[PDB]
DNA sequence: TAATCCCCTTGGCGGTTAAAACGCGGGGGACAGCGCGTACGTGCGTTTAAGCGGTGCTAGAGCTGTCTACGACCAATTGAGCGGCCTC
DNA sequence: AGGCCGCTCAATTGGTCGTAGACAGCTCTAGCACCGCTTAAACGCACGTACGCGCTGTCCCCCGCGTTTTAACCGCCAAGGGGATTAC
């Protein structure tokens, strides 16, 4: 065998079944939303390393991460993002 | 005498996995330490991102009536929400092709 | 062994094509030689970091991740050659 | 008479049908010798893989496309349906460069 | 308390001024409000990450880094001002 | 007769006296008056340090300048020197905006 | 007992501080260990760079009789010089005005 | 009481009298100074993280700044920088 | 016993010998007395000047695809440069050769 | 049996490969440059010893070196001269 | 997170033109209809090297064992480097 | 500004301890080189036809040159907000 290398392959694809049961996906694409996924968790992570820095934080919490998408996200996809978070971390406050 | 187990994205009932994320960050050099909350909600965001990204994706692909997502889908998508547009303005898609734009003034009488 | 021109090989019904993808309707006859120009100077910056790489890599064979690094760099992320 | 289409619309029928298509449209090989010719320019006996050529290729006509889109909005901001290379040097000094 | 029309505030000479900063020589009728506007939208955008900044950080008063940081941000980095 | 220069004699007297000047082209009063406008509809009850007021002056100052930098590149462009909103449109759009 | 104080500042001869740059690359978050030449190299790029703006600096107040450096000598400085004008290209200087700049359409005749 | 901020001020004086000695200053140019300073050190900083990952490097060392300086320093400048940099490392190295 | 002797060129952290510059100047019946600074300011001009002119040699060897230089490319180095010609315009420089020269009324038409 | 015959070879060769790491040397150049050395330090040397005698100074300092510096090589590259040459006695006597 | 304090911001006030503002003569600016040399799209056959497909091989890409450089870190100690001031 | 005086923290050193990647070295695999058949490429010349821009004119639009006025600026005064600092 090789090396295994991780990939976001099984979590889009079973995102997908969530938002589209029905249908098949390329490769090509695959690699390109592996390339998105990484790019922006990247952005998402260099800016909340920024605002630490600027708070003197020595821990990035959800605070920062929600800051950093009310910054980089516009609108509408900043506050449901927000939203979706915000419901996700209830339930995992409440396990 | 430990119990199940269980899976942190299933505990935010999420499918993106929150255990690769926190060790992405934890060896990311951004912060030694991670809110306990920030990589769940990281994934949330990536997860909502995601999902209406390829709810698009599918909706471009039955539009031209194909059952498999094509990056040719997700330039047609993503270029087309103006949000996620600005968003990703400085970034290419391999293979993913323009945008159908005709200038008006192009266009003859 | 060394190559003289090869920048002729990017041919002129190449980028008119591209400029129909441009969306261009009437292409200057002096458009191809300063447009092979400026792509020219855009690949020799993308190629000089990409070497620079490539010896920061301790390597001797280019690869496409080190091209998406360069990319990165200069504000021109391409999707779907990472990892 | 043999068919003749009038200027522009054959321009134009390309420009829907490379708008409409996503492939490359310039040959790869010869864009592979002028990326190992110019990298012996800056290192000899340099060996590339192809998913890198490929990828500096997507690379070259994504840039040189959004080079053209702008030149067309200059160039209807010069009125015109004509391009002339100064559109294309004032707007690579607008992007600041 | 409220302020309402203070994007007049910002003079009609004043932006006369700022074009010949910029060698402007002769400036149309519909220039004025069209530079109000644009202004505008870029203030707000770099108030809207200063205000996020200073929720962030817990505060009630605007500060400069902000400002600062807000500006780098947007790519538009700003010299001389404690950064 | 009193002294009447042509048009434009005093316009390029103003773009030498504003090169040669470094000092701010805003009055201070009413441009914090609309930054704390603006951003009371952001956050209410908001306090500005006047150096941040200058540093959005000046940042502000500096990019209009930038702008009609390219607005009249653009001009020069359309063979104008009477600018006009579409311009700073192209120039925006062309730079992204 | 102990060694004499000498600093790596000295060591290198150079007047910006190896250990300030040192523990600010370390505090920085950008790797938990950071090679012992990095910093002698950044802080020896940093000062040179810093003596050609103060050359620059130097001759542009010397242009304008005046002894002492103002950032209008800064503007002048920097945008005359090609590299330091790839170098910031996108970068704001407080009260630095522009380059005196008139195209020649401008021009009587 | 107060609490000190750090500045860069005293080293670039240093240096302005070395190469001027008749050669005076103003504080906003200082000001200026020590954004520049700051800023290409956030910019060669970032860099060199990003080619200590890329190389899965865990150390930054001088051979990841030299390859940020011929990535982010254009030209002639970045081969005076080289220049001085390795006599800098060589005489370190002697000491 | 005794402090670990670091050369003074070393101290200056310069490649020309500080110590045998000022030996050959004490002993080159110059003065009797000859202060500090003297002899290394004199190898700092020496080494700054071998610098430069190795560096355009350097070029010019570039230039004609050698490797090495040769003392053609110190000819063409010498007298291609002002304040070194005014330096050595009395100087014999051996298998130099001279520059390519050829008079306006020498050539054709 | 024979005796040393001491020359200026090593440090040219190490200036040399500072400025062209990757350039060689011909040996009669090399003679050039032994030769330039002894001559340019004996017109330095002499005008030393002159300015000395002019002044009444038994010691020649820097400053002497420096007048003559001023004296025989022409403006710019002269400037530069004293330009290390202030930087060397600056850090030679801060070690 | 509590306290707190102090200093730095915010509101109020009295004049003062600086700055805005309004208006009017006027030259310039923008630019379209038509003209006119023009400059390039389009046809379409020909050439050739790209494209496809088919083999051989080892350069180096990548993976594995060693090992020593290599550099972070703590108590201590110092010396440079910053807060403060005043002054020419 | 700058230069001088008082504080303080930071920067280093010795050692120590853990560990990172450089180096050697194998291996095996895709890039490279070579070879062969095909036809897309391409390109080049002819020609149809539309392009860019300028002359003249034409219509109108801010620029310049004032006067008036008013509130911005500057100087002065009172309040307390909150930001930052220390401790828990």
């Amino acid at each position: 065998k090789r090396s295994r290398k991780e990939s976001y392959s099984v979590y889009v694809y079973k995102v997908l079944k969530q938002v589209h049961p029905d249908t098949g996906i390329s490769s090509k694409a695959m690699g390109i939303m592996n390339s998105f996924v990484n790019d922006i968790f990247e952005r998402i992570a260099g800016e909340a390393s920024r605002l630490a820095h600027y708070n003197k934080r020595s821990t990035i919490t959800s605070r920062e991460i929600q800051t950093a998408v009310r910054l980089l996200l516009p609108g509408e996809l900043a506050k449901h993002a927000v939203s979706e978070g915000t419901k996700a971390v209830t339930k995992y406050t409440s396990a | 005498a430990r119990a199940k187990a269980k899976t942190r994205s299933s505990r935010a009932g999420l499918q993106f996995p929150v255990g690769r994320v926190h060790r992405l960050l934890r060896k990311g050099n951004y912060s030694e330490r991670v809110g306990a909350g920030a990589p769940v909600y990281l994934a949330a965001v990536l997860e909502y991102l995601t999902a209406e990204i390829l709810e698009l994706a599918g909706n471009a692909a039955r539009d031209n009536k194909k059952t498999r997502i094509i990056p040719r889908h997700l330039q047609l998508a993503i270029r087309n929400d103006e949000e996620l547009n600005k968003l990703l303005g400085r970034v290419t898609i391999a293979q993913g092709g323009v945008l159908p734009n005709i200038q008006a003034v192009l266009l003859p009488k | 062994k060394v190559l003289r021109d090869n920048i002729q090989g990017i041919t002129k019904p190449a980028i008119r094509r591209l400029a129909r993808r441009g969306g261009v309707k009437r292409i200057s006859g002096l458009i191809y030689e300063e447009t092979r120009g400026v792509l020219k100077v855009f690949l020799e910056n993308v190629i000089r970091d990409a070497v620079t790489y490539t010896e920061h890599a301790k390597r001797k064979t280019v690869t496409a991740m080190d091209v998406v690094y360069a990319l990165k760099r200069q504000g021109r992320t391409l999707y779907g050659f990472g990892g | 008479k043999p068919h003749r289409y009038r200027p522009g619309t054959v321009a134009l029928r390309e420009i829907r049908r490379y708008q409409k298509s996503t492939e490359l449209l310039i040959r790869k090989l010869p864009f592979q010798r002028l990326v190992r010719e110019i990298a012996q320019d800056f290192k000899t006996d340099l060996r590339f893989q192809s998913s890198a050529v490929m990828a500096l290729q997507e690379a070259s006509e994504a840039y040189l496309v959004g080079l053209f889109e702008d030149t067309n909005l200059a160039a209807i901001h010069a009125k015109r349906v004509t391009i002339m290379p100064k559109d294309i040097q004032l707007a690579r000094r607008i992007r600041g460069e």
